[PDB]
RNA sequence: ACCAAACCGAUGCAAACUCCGAAUACCCAGAAGUGCCGAGCAUGGGAGACACACGGCGGGUGCUAACGUCCGUCGUGAAAAGGGAAACAACCCAGACCGCCAGCUAAGGUCCCAAAGUUGUGGUUAAGUGGUAAACGAUGUGGGAAGGCUUAGACAGCUA
RNA sequence: CCUAAAGAGUAACGGAGGAGUACGAAGGUGCGCUCAGACCGGUCGGAAAUCGGUCGCAGAGUAUAAAGGCAAAAGCGCGC
RNA sequence: CAACGGAUAAAAGGUACUCCGGGGAUAACAGGCUGAUACCGCCCAAGAGUUCAUAUCGACGGCGGUGUUUGGCACCUCGA
RNA sequence: GCUUGACGAUCAUAGAGCGUUGGAACCACCUGAUCCCUUCCCGAACUCAGAAGUGAAACGACGCAUCGCCGAUGGUAGUGUGGGGUCUCCCCAUGUGAGAGUAGGUCAUCGUCAAGC
């Protein structure tokens, strides 16, 4: 029901798009993790994004 | 060279799309020659100018023999 | 002896046929036809390459072995590598006995050497089709159309409609009402 | 020297050649073929000078098809000339080649003399070429 | 006896051909969350700039030559230090508020220069290949699937 | 028109063509009709004029380049 | 007013006798990148060599090396 | 519930070709050009007045896949994102996915009204 992510690689030199997906998830620098709730829409970002982060589900 | 010459974009094409709200006395599509037919609602220009005279939604429907393409307003 | 092993295949798409050509040595299968819905199944490499060397390959009934069940089908289509030409697909058409079926089969020619053509007025033989289009019951068909040349004057045609089909065999392409050239003889190329 | 009697335009973009031959690449009307394995292109001048080395090897009987037709049009521009100033003239006619594409084709002779006669027209061309057969599928 | 419109069947090619036809991109509507507390728009005060460079992808031009030239779209430099690529604006990692003789990692690495495995298991190479190359040539060597002859005597030698 | 990368836009002393007009009817409206071409027969024309018949569906036409259109024909004729 | 957002109603040339402000934003020399061209090798072998392809040459075609000629570009230098 | 006629929905899985078949009513052909109207000539077409004939043609219905038209499954090409290579080109992970061809299908399916059966 809640998925933990964590950003693992940097965001610089990212596509305007992909910045835009980790920022939506609230994510700001390495090493931070958020619990955000496993919607539809929010998966949809994981996806996105998926080589610069890490879910622990 | 004996080549050099162009001549200015008209910026054609569809400037509504299906599914959008329409107010009378909109331009739907700009051609050359009747590439989509007017339908329901819909009138046509002296240079095959396609507008609106009611309002509603896009249709965007293909139908009738001849096959060709129509663009119609319905009720929103 | 024409017989094939297979099994069932349950992952299908470009990223998993890709992986079973280069990892596992397989080839991708289709088995329709009859009255059944198609059934994907894969097949070992050495063993469909192995009986692509057989003349009546394709003009003669196999019997599938698909895991532990069996069934009678012909070889109908065949994918191959454009440059290195082995098989990357191949798909074969079920057979029951009371049905019609399409087949390409070889074309044999016979006594070349004693056509009449060749010894006296010294001309060259020229093949121009190798195989032929049927559509036969499966009982009755054949390995391959035997065309004979012995009485063969130079200049002469011969047509789908001068040779002589089995008992039960159409051409297809004759009773379409098209009779295309099947080999000649002319005068040497200088 | 193969070349269009005619054609609609004079000039051509050089454009690209990618993909394989997945038409093209059967042994349509002979018994034995010269199939392509690298890509490249083949110049008009290659392709005469491989049919004269392959027919003056049988020159007994036997029949010959050429399955490629150089109809691209390349344009070189003439020696000390600065860029622009237009595009360069038309100079010679290639054809684009794939991989898989079959080039010559022969039949009537023997399958062993088929090798040899090859093998003198595979010298000529510049790119790598493979021996084939026909099957019926 | 050469040539043969036209038709029949097979068989290729097309930026200025199309019976067809995507992925993306784009336009619209409705929804949860995040936004550094904002993003959007409008109206006003002040500007600078209108000589760009390279790398990836799609192209024209050239010779699918140039650290060449001209477009579209991303990234970096310009205006960006730190670590790596020996040195090396534009490549990879990563974006420096200040101090610490604290710890964990990225790219890249662990015999000595020079911080860290002369670490463990199974193979290949003999060329200092690694540590610059093409058509083509060769009993170099490892692995694999099949063939042709063969105790009615096979293959090399030797005698008629 | 292509380049131009399936919304618009997009450069080069890049690849190809046209314009600097015409029409008082070649405009409006009501009514009516379908082309090019092939073959067969027919007085001189004869491969090709005018005529009759069959097939055809747009391979014709559009004042003028090319692209996009054209059966309610936007093509052709007549009255006002 | 076609130089087609049209400086005026009204306008061509020389300078090796020349002068000033600037530019390696831009040429000539030499350097750099490239290597079409040039030079040097190699592959296939129709043929010449009385017969014999390779003693000596080698048509029609193909693959490279070097920076060496004629070029292409315009990266350094116009407060030499 | 069936036949005929008129108007539509839908534009070939609905078309073309072949064969059979209908006239009691409807329809067509049909008779005639006095009258209304007509022909760049002509009652061919348009129009009018009709009732001896015929379903010949046209039209409708019912049959056949011969041509046409639809058409899977599977595989292949291409492709967005991230990463590689021997980098004029391709490969890997993930998402997507044709065109052509093959098995096969098709001689349509509906609505309103009016006359009959
Ligand atoms: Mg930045
Ligand atoms: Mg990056
Ligand atoms: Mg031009
Ligand atoms: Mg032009
Ligand atoms: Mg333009
Ligand atoms: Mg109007
Ligand atoms: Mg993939
Ligand atoms: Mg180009
Ligand atoms: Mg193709
Ligand atoms: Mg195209
Ligand atoms: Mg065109
Ligand atoms: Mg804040
Ligand atoms: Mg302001
Ligand atoms: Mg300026
Ligand atoms: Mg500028
Ligand atoms: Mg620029
Ligand atoms: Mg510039
Ligand atoms: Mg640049
Ligand atoms: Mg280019
Ligand atoms: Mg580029
Ligand atoms: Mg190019
Ligand atoms: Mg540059
Ligand atoms: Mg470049
Ligand atoms: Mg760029
Ligand atoms: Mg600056
Ligand atoms: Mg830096
Ligand atoms: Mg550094
Ligand atoms: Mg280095
Ligand atoms: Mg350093
Ligand atoms: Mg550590
Ligand atoms: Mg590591
Ligand atoms: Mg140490
Ligand atoms: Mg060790
Ligand atoms: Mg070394
Ligand atoms: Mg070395
Ligand atoms: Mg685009
Ligand atoms: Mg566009
Ligand atoms: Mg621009
Ligand atoms: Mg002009
Ligand atoms: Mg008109
Ligand atoms: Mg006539
Ligand atoms: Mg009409
Ligand atoms: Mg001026
Ligand atoms: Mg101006
Ligand atoms: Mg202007
Ligand atoms: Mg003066
Ligand atoms: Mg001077
Ligand atoms: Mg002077
Ligand atoms: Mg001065
Ligand atoms: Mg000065
Ligand atoms: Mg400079
Ligand atoms: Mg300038
Ligand atoms: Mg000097
Ligand atoms: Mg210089
Ligand atoms: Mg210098
Ligand atoms: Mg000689
Ligand atoms: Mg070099
Ligand atoms: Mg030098
Ligand atoms: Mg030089
Ligand atoms: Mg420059
Ligand atoms: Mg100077
Ligand atoms: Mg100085
Ligand atoms: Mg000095
Ligand atoms: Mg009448
Ligand atoms: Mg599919
Ligand atoms: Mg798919
Ligand atoms: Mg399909």
């Amino acid at each position: 029901a809640t998925v933990k992510v964590t950003l693992v690689k940097s965001l610089n030199g990212r596509l305007a798009n992909h910045k835009a997906c980790v920022k939506g998830l609230g994510l700001r620098r390495i090493n931070h993790t958020v619990e955000v709730q496993d919607t539809p829409e929010n998966r949809g970002m994981i996806n996105k994004a998926y080589y610069l982060l890490r879910v622990e589900g | 060279t004996r080549n050099g010459r162009d001549s200015e974009s008209k910026r054609l094409g569809v400037k509504l799309f299906g599914g959008q709200a329409v107010k009378a006395g909109n331009i739907l599509v700009r051609q050359r020659g009747t590439k989509f037919h007017a339908g329901y609602g819909v009138g046509l220009g002296k240079d095959h100018t396609l507008f609106a005279k009611v309002d509603g939604v896009v249709k965007f429907e293909t139908k009738g023999a001849f096959g060709r393409k129509y663009v119609s307003i319905v009720a929103a | 002896d024409f017989i094939l092993n297979a099994q069932v295949r349950s992952d299908l798409g470009k990223g998993a046929s890709r992986r079973l050509r280069r990892n596992a040595g397989l080839v991708p299968a289709v088995v329709y036809g009859g009255d059944k819905e198609p059934q994907s199944v894969t097949l070992e490499l050495r063993e469909i390459a192995k009986l692509l060397e057989n003349e009546a390959a394709f003009s003669h009934v196999i019997a599938l072995n698909v895991g532990g069940a069996k069934e009678t089908v012909l070889i109908k289509a065949l994918q191959r590598h454009p440059a290195k030409g082995f098989v990357m697909h191949a798909d074969f058409l079920r057979v029951v006995a009371d049905h019609k079926l399409t087949a390409h089969v070889p074309l044999h020619f016979i006594n070349e050497e004693v056509a009449v053509g060749v010894k006296q007025a010294g001309g060259e033989i020229s093949h121009t089709i190798s195989e032929v289009e049927v559509s036969c019951l499966p009982k009755d068909l054949p390995e391959f159309i035997e065309v004979d040349m012995a009485k063969v004057e130079l200049g002469q045609i011969v047509h789908l409609s001068d040779l002589k089909a089995p008992k039960g065999v159409e051409l297809v392409q004759l009773a379409h009402g098209n009779d295309l050239a099947v080999a000649n003889i002319h005068a040497s190329r200088v | 020297m193969l070349q269009p009697k005619r054609t609609k335009f004079r000039k051509q973009m050089t454009g690209h050649n990618r993909g394989l031959a997945h038409r093209g690449s059967k042994v349509s009307f002979g018994e034995y073929a010269l199939k392509a394995t690298s890509r490249g292109r083949l110049t008009a001048r290659q392709i005469e000078s491989a049919r004269r080395a392959l027919t003056r090897h049988v020159k007994r009987g036997g029949k010959i098809w050429i399955r490629v037709f150089p109809d691209k049009p390349v344009t070189k521009k003439p020696l000390e000339v600065r860029m622009g100033k237009g595009k360069g003239g038309v100079e010679y006619w290639v054809a684009q080649i794939q991989p898989g594409k079959v080039l010559y084709e022969i039949e009537g002779v023997s399958e062993e003399l088929a090798r040899e006669a090859f093998a003198l027209a595979a010298a000529k061309l510049p790119l790598a070429t493979s021996f084939v057969k026909r099957t019926v599928m």
